[PDB]
């Protein structure tokens, strides 16, 4: 792990 | 398009987007909440002009988004986000844009959208959302 | 339909579902990971029979779902989940069922699906997913 | 808050 | 729930 | 000592520990909540006997731990957890054991303890806690 | 990342 | 004392504190990371002067705090934080202040400190930390 906080991310929708 | 990533915040206070009924969503900007204070995110602008502006002011913190839906489709050869609808616990904002193409929808039972990332060339190419409790 | 809620776990090891190409998804059962040990979830079964069974064995923990997509549509007057597709970092499982109706898709950039909840009458009426880091 | 742990939940898709 | 994101908080240490 | 790791769950329903006033904590076992149902964790036992047992039954889910404190100290040449105190929103359980050595305390403003890990030889050598919203 | 869910863990207290 | 609450951020880049070896910690200020950019937090200052300043510059994001420890004790009739020590995966910063009174320590096996809150009158009265993955 690094010192950067993480968050759930959903997507992307649109041009893949 | 030009990629952007606002990152994660504590909540959403205001959303400013623009669109054109013949094409797709163009500009996209968000006013976030950062630990109780408004935090103005960078204005992500289309390379071209000719989009009607829309201001979605949420009664933060009592009002929050519970569902995001829209349509993605082809515009001049490329896939873009043509329409967006925001439903909060208070009301529905939209649809804004053109409701044609392939639909998508993200209903949230528990949790909050706390950030956006995406890309904009002439139009909003794609987008993703940060979710958190 | 009969509502079910498996709750949240540490990961997913195996998914067992059934379907019929003329109607929709029927049975749904998941083998979860619970802190390193398999945890067999309750078998959620359709009231009727006549569904081909499918076993999706994931190479846990190196293989995990990155996108869930499918279709919802009308079957005998009611809206149900007619099709499901599971894409992992390794391969694509599906589509299973009938790819007709309104599509939906949930791509995940960061995070994991750690649980399912839903309802089944004759077919899978609806479903929701628990997400976590 | 109660003593029950919470998780993000997305959905439902299908019959509303 | 409200529209404000939550985080685990430990403490306080010092004057109670 | 023999290391153990119960992992993360949805909550805590009951804690069973044992101790001896001249030495330290010996046995440690927890009944967790797993999505609304009790889940009996493995009994982590000391290699020796001679410990008075203690049962802490929480009125789950309305009662939950808000602070864990105790003392670590030397017993026969090695550092061990000699005492533990559990304070919930309802009352205080403990101290159990010997209140001598170096104190430690973990007050929680927001969040929940959802799991334990540690090691036990003759006595509880050390322990860590899983925290979650 | 792997397919195993993560949680904040504090400690240990006692023998280091 | 005067209460303060910086809130939660994405990480910590720099910590600026001050202390006096005969009393306790006085000033406290943090430079946070906010989605990849430095975010200067409000300077929380003691009502009095006479404190030696300390600058802790972390090699963000490769260096992060893994343990915070210190001492709380009586100074002129009130309980205050008299000492603080920050241990990262790279090295130890401190102790800063007076190592007398009641010790406390928060080792972190998994997770990150992403924010601080507390109160300062003449000295740092108390403090709490936001933790996140
Ligand atoms: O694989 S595929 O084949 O599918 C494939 C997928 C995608 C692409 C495109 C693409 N851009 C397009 C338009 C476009 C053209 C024509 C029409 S149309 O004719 O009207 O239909 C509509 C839209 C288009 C219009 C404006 C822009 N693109 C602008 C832009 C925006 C704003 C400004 S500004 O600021 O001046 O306003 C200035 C410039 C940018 N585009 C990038 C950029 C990029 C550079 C470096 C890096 S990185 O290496 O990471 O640094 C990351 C990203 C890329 C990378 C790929 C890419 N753009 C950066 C800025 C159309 C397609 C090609 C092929
Ligand atoms: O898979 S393939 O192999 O086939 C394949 C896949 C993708 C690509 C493309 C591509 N760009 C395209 C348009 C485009 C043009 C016309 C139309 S059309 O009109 O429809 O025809 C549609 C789309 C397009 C339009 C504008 C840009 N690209 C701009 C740009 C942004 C901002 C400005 S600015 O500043 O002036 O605003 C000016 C220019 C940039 N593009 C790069 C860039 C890059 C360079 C160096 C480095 S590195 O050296 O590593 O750092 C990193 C990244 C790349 C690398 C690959 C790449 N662009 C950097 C800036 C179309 C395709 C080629 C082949
Ligand atoms: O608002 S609306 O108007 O939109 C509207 C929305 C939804 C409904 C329906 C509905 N069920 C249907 C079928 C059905 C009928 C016909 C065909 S078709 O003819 O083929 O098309 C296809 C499908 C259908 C088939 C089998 C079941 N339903 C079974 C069931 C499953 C398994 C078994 S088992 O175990 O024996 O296998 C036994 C029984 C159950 N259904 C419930 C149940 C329930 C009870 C209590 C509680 S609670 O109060 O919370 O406790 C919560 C939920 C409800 C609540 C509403 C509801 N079912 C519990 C079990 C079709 C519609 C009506 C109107
Ligand atoms: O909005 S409106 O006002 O208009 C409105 C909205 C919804 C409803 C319905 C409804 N059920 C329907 C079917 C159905 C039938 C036929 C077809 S069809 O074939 O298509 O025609 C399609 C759908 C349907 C089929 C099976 C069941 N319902 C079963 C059930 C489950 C399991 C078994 S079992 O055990 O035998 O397996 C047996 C029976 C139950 N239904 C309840 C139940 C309930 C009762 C008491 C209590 S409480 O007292 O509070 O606890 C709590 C909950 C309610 C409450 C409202 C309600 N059911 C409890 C069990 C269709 C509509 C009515 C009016
Ligand atoms: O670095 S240091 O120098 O600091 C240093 C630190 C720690 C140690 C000790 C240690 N054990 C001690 C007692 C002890 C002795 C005397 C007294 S006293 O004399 O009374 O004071 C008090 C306590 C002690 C008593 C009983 C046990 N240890 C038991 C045990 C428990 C329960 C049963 S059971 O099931 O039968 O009940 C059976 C066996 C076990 N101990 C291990 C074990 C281990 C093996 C493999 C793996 S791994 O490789 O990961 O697999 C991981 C861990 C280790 C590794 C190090 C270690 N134990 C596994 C089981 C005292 C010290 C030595 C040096
Ligand atoms: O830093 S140094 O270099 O100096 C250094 C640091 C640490 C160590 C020690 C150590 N064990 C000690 C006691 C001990 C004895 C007496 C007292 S005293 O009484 O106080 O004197 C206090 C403490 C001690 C007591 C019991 C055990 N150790 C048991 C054990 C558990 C369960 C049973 S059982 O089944 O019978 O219950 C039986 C036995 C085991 N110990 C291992 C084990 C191991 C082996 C192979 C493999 S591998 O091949 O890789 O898989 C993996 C792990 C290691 C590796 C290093 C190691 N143990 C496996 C089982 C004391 C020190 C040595 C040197
Ligand atoms: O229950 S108990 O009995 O235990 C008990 C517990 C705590 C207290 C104290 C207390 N302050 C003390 C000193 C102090 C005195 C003497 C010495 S000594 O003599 O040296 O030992 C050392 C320290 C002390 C010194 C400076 C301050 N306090 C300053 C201050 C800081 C900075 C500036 S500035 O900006 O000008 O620099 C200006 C003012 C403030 N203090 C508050 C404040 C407050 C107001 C409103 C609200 S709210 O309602 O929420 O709005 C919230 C909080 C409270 C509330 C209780 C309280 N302060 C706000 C600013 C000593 C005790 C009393 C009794
Ligand atoms: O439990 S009990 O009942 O017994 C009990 C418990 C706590 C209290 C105290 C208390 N303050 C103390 C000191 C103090 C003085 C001397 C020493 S000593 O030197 O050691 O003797 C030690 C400590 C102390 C010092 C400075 C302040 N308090 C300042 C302050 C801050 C900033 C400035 S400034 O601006 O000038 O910088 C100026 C002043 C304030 N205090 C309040 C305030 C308040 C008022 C209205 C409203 S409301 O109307 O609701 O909004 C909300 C909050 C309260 C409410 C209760 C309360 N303060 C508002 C500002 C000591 C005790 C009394 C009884």
């Amino acid at each position: 792990q690094s010192g950067i906080s993480q968050t759930v991310i959903v997507g992307p929708w649109g041009a893949k | 398009g030009k990629a952007f990533d606002d990152g994660a915040f504590t909540g959403i206070r205001e959303i400013n987007l623009s669109y054109n009924k013949e094409t797709a969503i163009g500009d996209f900007q968000v006013v976030y909440d950062l630990n109780g204070s408004p935090y103005v995110g960078q204005n992500h602008k289309s390379f071209i002009t000719g989009f009607t502006p829309v201001k979605i002011s949420l009664d933060f913190p009592s009002e929050y988004i519970m569902e995001v839906s829209g349509y993605t489709g082809n515009v001049s050869g490329y896939v873009v986000v043509r329409s967006l609808t925001f439903k909060t616990n208070k009301k529905t904002y939209g649809p804004y844009g053109v409701t044609s193409g392939t639909p998508f929808n993200l209903p949230i039972e528990n949790g909050l959208i706390v950030g956006f990332k995406g890309s904009i060339g002439y139009w909003l190419d794609y987008f993703s959302m940060y979710l958190s409790l």
